[PDB]
């Protein structure tokens, strides 16, 4: 079970790195 | 000048992160966690050089709830702000659909830039922070109690199970340093944790006001 919540993290971790690469060229644009 | 220039806007970009993070913007642990080595390595080293510029140093994140709520954070290199540069800001959120954004001043913002920000609120609400008061965290200190902003069904049970009205509740000003930190506006209630000596635990409420 703890594992599993470890998983979650990284898909966090993904769903916010996925979301700064587009914002990324919003604070340049 | 420069080294501590660079510990200066490290510590401010580790409190900033602290703060999106307790709103409940998302933020990664390495943000909250990066070392002023890391810093000088993303950002530059040398901020009289123009490496980093305080425009590198913006960041832009979404509420875990809907990705449509986003918060812009700015450092205007400008020690006084005024009008002009709030009407860019405002102008640049208004393009990209960005209600809500953190201004950091060094030194401060003049009377009409303050008017300006009150002005435009219920469509942008942008706020504004000295680099002194985010030199620190102050939701660390020993003397501040955990607080915790309550949602509107929440207040609406606290006040039918006590048989309250609001105006009857203990009070917290909008300008209150927690507050301020926490972005809470008129009307809202936060619920304060606080360990007591006679009970262990005692949980207070207080209304923006």
């Amino acid at each position: 079970e703890k594992r599993l919540r470890e998983k979650e993290e990284q898909k966090k971790l993904l769903e916010q790195r996925a979301q700064y690469v587009e914002k990324t060229k919003n604070i340049l644009m | 000048d420069d080294e501590e220039e660079t510990y200066r806007l490290w510590k401010i970009r580790k409190t900033i992160m602290q703060l999106c993070h307790d709103r409940g913007y998302l933020v990664t642990q390495d943000e909250l966690d990066q070392t002023l080595e890391e810093f000088k390595a993303q950002f530059g080293d040398k901020p009289s050089e123009g490496r980093p510029r305080r425009t590198d140093l913006t960041v832009l994140v979404a509420h875990n709830d809907d990705p449509t709520d986003q918060m812009f954070v700015f450092f205007p290199e400008e020690p006084k702000v005024g009008i002009k540069t709030i009407k860019v800001y405002c102008q640049r959120m208004q393009e990209e659909n960005i209600t809500r954004a953190l201004i950091v001043v060094q030194q401060g913002m003049t009377p009409s830039a303050k008017q300006s920000l009150v002005d435009m609120a219920p469509k942008y609400i942008l706020e504004q922070f000295l680099q002194q008061e985010l030199l620190i965290n102050i939701t660390e200190h020993e003397l501040v109690p955990e607080h915790v902003v309550m949602t509107k069904e929440e207040v609406t049970e606290l006040l039918a199970r006590y048989k309250l009205r609001e105006n009857q509740l203990p009070r917290i000003q909008a300008g209150d340093p927690v507050a301020r930190y926490f972005g809470i506006k008129r009307g809202q209630v936060v619920k304060i944790i606080r360990p007591s000596e006679t009970a262990g635990r005692y949980i207070t409420y207080r209304l923006v006001q």
